[PDB]
RNA sequence: GACCCACUCGGCACCUUACGAGAAAUCAAAGUCUUUGGGUUCUGGGGGGAGUAUGGUCGCAAGGCUGAAACUUAAAGGAAUUGACGGAAGGUUGGUGGAGUGAUUUGUCUGAUAACGCCCUUUGUACACA
RNA sequence: AUUCGGGUCUUGUAAUUGGAAUGAGUACAAUGUAAAUACCUUAACGAGGAACAAUUGGAGGGCAAGUCUGGUGCCAGCAGCCGCGGUAAUUCCAGCUCCAAUAGCGUAUAUUAAAGUUGUUGCAGUUAAAAAGCUCGUAGUUGAACUUUGGGCCCGGUUGGCC
């Protein structure tokens, strides 16, 4: 996305899905942005940091965004089982 | 019947006559440099797209291509050499960018004024149309010209007519003889 | 259609108008002349209110 | 696959179809027929010269009410009996019965002009001087 | 006199927009954070001017005689790379141009702006063949070189130049006389350049936590008093 | 033999979405088409003139099949929308927001809630000076 | 830049005015040429206004420019299309002013583009024109997959930077 001599044109960087990896757009409104906070022992919140998750407008239309949301976060490590790759 | 003498026109008309965007701005072009018709802008906006139109077919083959090379060396080095695209941009890309107003600068009408002398373009035209001036030992008498680069610095008054030197004219003659002595019988 | 007709109004009121004469004036300069005098009175100053302009007012 | 064959080895079902289905078109079918020599007024041409029968007073279609003032003519070359139709301000008391006046077509080609139903001519000579200088005072037009 | 300004923020931007926090635009567009109020865009960028581009009156038949109204068509934009189409429809002329101007920098959507095929400095053309449909008419959007010009209709022109979008060539079909539809086609596609996978594009960026997040305590709807 | 439960192939169609498509009404296909190529037969190119004339060919006949032009006109239609009408059925207006590409509609409603602060409704319409 | 010294550049409007430069054109001579005419040259002449004057179409919308002035009163006419004209015409007839192109514009008929209104690229066929009553079937068009990849060994030219 740069000119010839390096400095990095292309105004704003679009954000890619974490399902489906489309690009989510300006004015698309449908699309969602999950945020999860991050536990550990001696219990608590821990407010500051996230584990982000950006959901397309197309995958909640559809109404599958659930069985998403649920591969993407196990992958990361917040399920023990729950959801099968298998089927 | 022997072979025919060659021939194409050099104006290019454009598709919508009655446009408010496009004679508005040509015409300030025509009031500035001072071209009689729009005819004279079009036929550089012709040669301009005509380069273009080159340029581009040129710009489709891949780079370090026999055809690419030379004839881009040869058309940038026409471009610089009649002095519209100046030293610092000589790649091929820039003669698509380009513009109507440099080549309009680059016309012998005006460079006149951009010399000095002259006081307006007007009157520039007026002294190249009546055989004053001149590129160097060659006189020239038609305000479209292109000035090829070398030439600028010999632009000055040719030796026949006023202001070089010889005689004075018709309109002086008349006052100095006619007028001027002739009080005196 | 009818061929019958009224043809004796052929020309009825090309006559009966007042046959007045063309006013002289001061000669339009021509050509580059008049090119430069478009540009003079089109881009100096004088517009009609609004951001639209009126290249021909009426007098009023 | 969109209805017509895209087989690569079928070029004659595709330029067949197409010489079938170019009998539609206007010009195509103005072309090819023969049908301006052979059928119309003029013989293809633009400006036919004529004589002409009688000057005539056209009833015009609403919601245009007026008379257009027009003239029959029998042209010199096939000799068909035509209407044309007299331009500008007065200038039907110009022409006369028996006179020779080159006539042109209006510009839409063929049928009517606007409002005058028959009508497909227009003029542009009368004993070979115009009728646009005659109306506007330039020349003048000779007895005979 | 009597008077006072009164900018009243009302919804989570306004405050973040009087404040200062957020300087660009490009938060917003990053986030797809839905601009309710006009006034956020215009002191967020104050180089964002204007333009207008069709008036044409609609009627309605009715008991007493007949209804009449004024249908504005208020495209307006900046030579940067940032354009809002705004159709709106009342009974006075000048409240249908406000009106339609205020839709209009509401709905404000970037452009994805390109090269031809050789890459210099100053991106002038589209990055990819776009096109947008609205009813009959679908407008299309071929990437030209350098100092070709806006090949277009006058409108679709007029759209593309308040962009700063300088060398670009166009098609359409359907009934194109129709600026209603046209100009929302064309609206449309120069949407759809931001949403089309380039492969510079596939170089997986973190995703950034969102501003809503990092001044929610310090700028939110607040409670208070009086 | 029948029925119930779960699965299964082949259709008859159906109900809900709109992912998409469509100018719309609408469509699980009229989708997978300007990001315009699975294969392939048939038909159309403004409306009248005319499914007429002329020609052949088919048939006992009636007609069928194939099927023009000159001339004429600036429309013709399709969908939906507001009224208006019916010798059809029953008993006011913007602000902002949705529903729509709009016309506009919703609000301003069955007797609660996509809304928030002679008259009417639904249908038919080739009328729209009604 | 001694802010109270006089005029270069001037944005336009002014028959107020002073010179200056020319051509178009007339022509000694020469050139040019088979021989001339032109051209190119150039003595002697030849601009300040009816001078040595440029028009051709438009001024409702499309399409750029007029709701200016008088005549005409659905008449004459304009009008490629939509439509103007029934006595206040921003469309007719004139005149004022303006716009276009500008020694060149307008008008016809043919044709190319726009016409993705012929469509292979690239149309449409539920209701707008259009899917043939349905099936068979010869030509024509099209027609599953599958019949040696990989691994190395060197030889070795082309790209760009420290060398």
């Amino acid at each position: 996305m740069e000119n010839d001599k390096g400095q990095l044109v292309e105004l704003y960087v679009p954000r890619k899905c974490s399902a489906t990896n489309r690009i989510i757009k300006a004015d698309d409104h449908a699309s969602v942005q999950i945020n999860v906070a991050k536990v550990d022992e001696e219990g608590r919140a821990i407010p500051g940091e996230y584990v982000t998750y950006a959901l397309s407008g197309y995958v909640r239309s559809r109404g599958e965004s659930d069985d998403s949301l649920n591969r993407l976060a196990q992958n990361d490590g917040l399920l023990k089982n729950v959801w099968s790759y298998s089927r | 019947p022997r072979a025919p003498r060659t021939y194409s026109k050099t104006y290019s008309t454009p598709k919508r006559p009655y446009e408010s965007s496009r004679l508005d701005a040509e015409l300030k072009l025509a009031g500035e440099f001072g071209l009689k018709n729009k005819k004279e802008i079009y036929r550089i906006s012709f040669q301009l797209s005509k380069i273009r139109r080159a340029a581009r077919d040129l710009l489709t083959r891949d780079e370090k291509d026999p055809k690419r090379l030379f004839e881009g060396n040869a058309l940038i080095r026409r471009l610089v050499r009649v002095g519209v695209l100046s030293e610092d941009k000589k790649k091929l890309d820039y003669v698509l960018a380009l513009k109507v107003e440099d080549f309009l600068e680059r016309r012998l009408q005006t460079q006149v004024y951009k010399l000095g002398l002259a006081k307006s373009v007007h009157h520039a035209r007026v002294l190249i149309t009546q055989r004053h001036i001149a590129v160097g030992k060659q006189i020239v008498n038609i305000p479209s010209f292109m000035v090829r680069l070398d030439s600028e610095k010999h632009i000055d008054f040719a030796p026949t007519s006023p202001f070089g030197g010889a005689r004075p004219g018709r309109v002086a003659r008349r006052n100095a003889a006619r007028k001027a002595e002739a009080s005196g019988e | 259609a009818k061929v019958h007709g009224s043809l004796a109004r052929a020309g009825k009121v090309k006559s009966q108008t007042p046959k007045v004469e063309k006013t002289e004036k001061p000669k339009k300069p021509k050509g580059r002349a008049y090119k430069r005098l478009l540009y003079t009175r089109r881009f100096v100053n004088v517009t009609l209110v609004n951001g639209k302009r009126r290249m021909n007012p009426g007098p009023s | 696959g969109k209805g017509k064959p895209r087989g690569l080895n079928s070029a004659r079902k595709l330029r067949v179809h197409r010489r079938n289905n170019r009998w539609a078109e206007n010009n195509y079918k103005k072309r090819l027929l023969g049908t301006a020599f052979k059928s119309s007024p003029f013989g293809g041409s633009s400006h036919a010269k004529g004589i002409v029968l009688e000057k005539l007073g056209i009833e015009s279609k609403q919601p245009n009410s007026a008379i257009r003032k027009c003239v029959r003519v029998q042209l010199i070359k096939n000799g068909k009996k035509v209407t044309a139709f007299v331009p500008n301000d007065g200038c039907l008391n110009f022409v006369d019965e028996n006179d020779e006046v080159l006539l042109a077509g209006f510009g839409r080609k063929g049928k009517a002009k606007g409002d005058i139903p028959g009508v497909r001519f227009k003029v542009v000579k009368v004993s070979g001087v115009s009728l646009l200088a005659l109306w506007k005072e330039k020349k003048e037009k000779p007895r005979s | 006199n009597t008077e006072e300004k009164g900018w009243v923020p009302v919804t989570k931007l306004g405050r973040l927009v009087k404040a200062g926090k957020i300087t660009t635009i490009e938060e917003i567009f990053l986030h797809s954070l839905p601009v309710k109020e006009f006034q956020i865009i215009d002191t967020l960028l104050p180089g964002l001017q204007d333009e207008v581009m069709n008036i044409k009156p609609v009627q309605k038949q009715t008991r007493a005689g007949q209804r009449t109204r004024f249908k504005a068509v208020v495209v307006v934009g900046d030579s940067n790379g940032h354009v809002g189409l705004g159709i709106k429809t009342a009974k006075e002329v000048a409240g249908a141009i406000r009106a339609g101007i205020i839709i209009a920098k509401l709905s404000v959507i970037p452009i994805r702006r390109g090269y031809w095929g050789t890459n210099l400095g100053q991106p002038h053309s589209l990055a990819t063949k776009t096109t947008g449909k609205c009813g009959s008419v679908t407008v299309r959007l071929i990437p030209a070189p350098r100092g070709s010009g806006i090949v277009a209709s006058p409108a679709v022109k007029k759209l593309l130049q308040l962009a700063g979008v300088e060398d670009v060539y166009t098609q359409s079909n359907g009934k194109t006389r129709t600026l209603e539809n046209t100009l929302k086609a064309a609206f449309v596609a120069i949407g759809n350049t931001y949403g089309f996978l380039t492969p510079n594009l596939w170089a997986e960026q973190p995703l950034p936590v969102s501003p809503l997040d990092i001044y929610s305590d310090e700028a939110s709807a607040q409670k208070k008093r009086f």
